[PDB]
């Protein structure tokens, strides 16, 4: 199991709390702490970060697009 | 008033002894046996000192706490502490590896006052985790330990014979036939008796062979000490299944064997008193 | 001259000690025992609710509080 | 040792707690020390509170995994 | 690179932490060990994201964080 | 002394509270330091024991460790 | 440790905890678990008194000055 | 080490996944970890209204932790092994 196919790609985030996230991967710690970069509200289509870090207590699924 | 009084007198006169003497246990087992059912209050804090003086490096008083525990107990079934029964069984087999063969003994003599007492199923460890760690103490030499562990074993022989494996049981034939070189006398004697709880459980031909293929040795005892099993095996087991192994033993030419046939069927003419005209 | 909190809670040992979790729920009672986890071993513990307040239930003899879930000791109640 | 007293019903049926009023009724599989379980031939029922009413649901499933983390009781049905 | 090292480099930079309930904390990062723990000066906290308490120093669990912007400086700092 | 505890009342009954609020009162035969705990002739109750009997369990009952809030002697 | 409690012992500290809890205290004691010692202590729910409490730090999630 | 032991062998077989959320995934298992995460490749759709905000999305990373069930077929899991497994395993 590893994240390792997805770096530096384009990905879709599911939070835990059913919210939705689209961001590059750049980088990912153990817990599925992610480092991102260019993050966007997948609903609302709306700039949050251009650098970001989100803690995995929060990720449920994490995609490849 | 003077029920309560007595015994706190009696638990602290009990935990300052210091030279060995049965009078505090005789005593304070002539109280709880004329009170017993009325001991039910004082019976809690009384275990209490029992599972906290087993802890105590002295090894006196690691007699005198296991000693006092095989007089409580009668008392405590009436009590049905049960549970305590379990508690207190417990932590007399987490013990039962000790070094001091004093201490060594009570605790297997309070060990045999809770098996008998209690339901068969119930016991913690259980009795078919406890006899398998008894076998190699029989080879402990010493003696209270000896005396102590066969009463022990012939007890489960008695009680409980389907649980070890008879292979097991046969562990222990080959280990009581080489315990009875011992010079005491009860021993002996309880050795003698678990052949006939063994044989009972396991089968006779499996036990008698062992005792005959002994006849050869030389040395007295343990040819008069194998006649007198096969004595045993006889009465628990039936004549009928004794008798003609042994009549045909009495065919080989050593004077020795032919003996110890003639003194086996000597006991178990006594011991089947009136069979004995078939 | 450092106070240490397991030191503080040892003190308390044999006092009363309100035991407030990270919930409304609360055990006051006897502090009988603790170990270096924070379970809790409390004597006769009277069991909150907190908003009125109901009180669920009156413990009688001795309950094991789980640490897990403890966000406050408070020493004699 | 709660824990060995749950291989004596292995291959044997089980009623299983779960967080947010779940249910789970199978033949034991598989479990470990987190709780994890398989189940096989199992109905889930789900209570749900929709319009101040109360429903349950089902779901059938020939093989099923149980994250142990959820898990609040086991015993049989 | 991993972020916890992106972090422990961010060090005297300013950054943003949204926490499990919804407190956000802008502040400078002073401190960061292995377990994501922070420590900030120069620190405003707010109850929502909506928006005001200023203060001096502030440690925030790891385990509350749900995320941490940072500043667009970050890459190439 | 949390230990002492729990072989001290292997055999009483007792009552386990989870998290939830839910609460069972059955006879202990088994714990683990995981507070893991296994009950037997078990009922469940809401909050307190005088509350309505929502189940009575004949088997024995496995409550998880991580879910107990209590296990206390009557 | 990357916070030194040292420097806050006998001043006032904000402590939020998980499951929505504040707690305002004189800060008298600390571990390297962050466990805390506080006098004084009113945990903020809108107020309520405890005096010398034990704060665990689990469940502790913030903690600044007052 | 059990469950994961058990996940190994299903790499290939297409599996159901419940997440806690509420949100429902079909695909097949192309790879497992210790603590029962998973990754799904060609994924689709079993539940019309649970199913989250995706599309072209074919592959997805599941952490373990957020799972509440995963459904599997009777003939992928040789029951006797899995029982003499857990009756081998060691609860200490």
């Amino acid at each position: 199991a590893t994240l390792k196919d997805y770096l530096n790609k384009r990905v879709v985030i599911i939070k835990v709390d059913g919210e939705c996230l689209i961001a590059s991967l750049n980088g990912f710690d153990k817990n599925t702490n992610l480092f991102i970069t260019n993050v966007f509200n997948r609903i609302s289509k709306e700039f949050i970060c251009k650098a970001q870090l989100l803690r995995g207590s929060e990720i449920a699924l994490v995609g490849l697009i | 008033r003077l029920e309560t009084r007595l015994i706190d007198a009696l638990l602290i006169a009990f935990q300052e002894q210091t030279n060995s003497d049965s009078i505090i246990f005789k005593g304070f087992g002539a109280v709880t046996v004329s009170l017993d059912i009325r001991m039910k209050p004082f019976l809690a804090p009384i275990v209490s000192t029992i599972l906290n003086h087993l802890k105590h490096k002295t090894p006196l008083v690691r007699q005198h706490a296991a000693d006092l525990c095989a007089i409580l107990i009668p008392v405590i079934k009436n009590c049905h502490e049960f549970e305590m029964l379990n508690k207190l069984n417990i932590i007399l087999y987490e013990s039962l590896g000790e070094v001091y063969p004093e201490v060594l003994g009570s605790i297997i003599n309070a060990m045999y006052c809770i098996t008998s007492v209690m339901d068969l199923d119930k016991l913690q460890p259980p009795i078919n985790q406890i006899l398998p760690t008894l076998t190699p103490i029989l080879r402990n030499k010493h003696r209270k330990v000896e005396v102590n562990t066969i009463k022990f074993v012939g007890l489960i022989g008695k009680l409980a014979p389907t649980y070890a494996p008879p292979k097991e049981w046969m562990r222990i034939c080959f280990e009581l036939l080489e315990l009875l070189k011992s010079t005491n006398k009860e021993i002996r004697r309880s050795a003698n008796a678990t052949f006939g709880f063994i044989a009972e459980a396991i089968g006779p031909h499996d036990v008698l062979v062992a005792l005959l293929n002994n006849l050869k040795v030389q040395e007295r005892q343990l040819r008069v000490c194998t006649a007198v099993a096969i004595g045993i095996v006889a009465k628990v087991c039936g004549p009928y299944n004794v008798l003609p192994v042994i009549m045909n033993e009495y065919t080989t030419p050593e004077t020795n064997v032919q003996n110890g046939v003639l003194k086996a069927m000597s006991f178990m003419f006594e011991y089947i008193g009136n069979m004995s005209k078939d | 001259p450092e106070i240490l909190p397991l030191e503080v809670i040892d003190k308390t040992i044999n006092q009363k000690v309100l035991i407030v979790l990270q919930s409304n729920r609360e055990f006051e009672g006897t502090l009988v025992g603790f170990d270096d986890f924070v379970n809790v071993i409390l004597e006769d513990a009277v069991e909150w609710l907190i908003d009125r307040n109901e009180k669920v239930m009156q413990h009688h003899g001795r309950m094991l509080l789980s640490g897990n879930n403890i966000a406050i000791l408070v020493p004699g109640g | 040792t709660p824990l060995d007293l749950l291989k004596l019903n292995l291959d044997e049926r089980v009623y299983i707690k779960l967080r947010g009023a779940r249910t789970l009724v199978g033949t034991l599989q598989a479990f470990d020390s987190h709780c994890n379980i398989v189940l096989s031939d199992a109905v889930e029922t789900i209570y749900q509170l929709n319009n101040e009413e109360l429903s349950e649901s089902e779901r059938r499933c020939e093989m099923v995994f149980i994250r142990g983390d959820t898990v609040t009781l086991i015993s049989t049905p | 690179m991993l972020p916890l090292y992106l972090l422990t480099n961010a060090k005297g930079q300013q950054m943003q932490i949204e926490l499990k309930n919804g407190e956000i904390i802008q502040g400078i990062l002073t401190n960061v060990d292995n377990w994501m723990n922070l420590t900030l000066s120069n620190v405003t906290e707010y109850s929502e994201e909506s928006a005001a308490v200023k203060l001096n120093e502030i440690y925030i669990r790891g385990t509350f964080i749900k995320f941490i912007k940072l500043q667009d400086n970050i890459i190439d700092k | 002394v949390t230990t002492e505890f729990l072989s001290d009342i292997i055999g009483k009954t007792v009552n386990v509270k989870l998290a939830s609020g839910l609460l069972y009162s059955g006879r202990l035969e088994s714990i683990d330091g995981f507070m893991n705990v296994a009950l037997s002739s078990a009922t469940e109750h809401y909050e307190s024991n005088n509350n309505k009997l929502l189940n009575k369990f004949n088997s024995d009952v496995f409550l998880r460790g991580t879910q107990v809030m209590y296990i206390s002697e009557q | 440790a990357i916070l030194d409690l040292a420097k806050y012992k006998d001043s006032k500290i904000r402590v939020k905890l998980m499951g929505g809890k504040l707690v305002i205290g004189v800060l008298k004691g600390y571990d390297q678990l962050m466990n805390l010692v506080l006098d004084d202590t009113v945990e903020y729910m809108n107020a309520r008194k405890l005096g010398l409490t034990v704060i665990r730090g689990t469940i502790l999630v913030s903690l600044s000055s007052a | 080490m059990l469950f994961f032991s058990f996940f190994k062998t299903l790499v290939d077989q297409e599996v159901v996944v419940e997440l806690k959320n509420d949100i429902e995934i079909k695909g097949t298992l192309q790879s497992v970890d210790q603590f029962l995460n998973l990754k799904l490749d060609n994924i689709s759709c079993t539940d019309e209204k649970k199913y989250p905000h995706l599309g072209s999305v074919r592959n997805i990373f599941i952490r373990g932790s957020t799972v509440r069930y995963v459904y599997l077929n009777k003939n992928m899991v040789d029951t006797n092994l899995l029982q003499d497994a857990t009756r081998r395993e060691v609860m200490t």
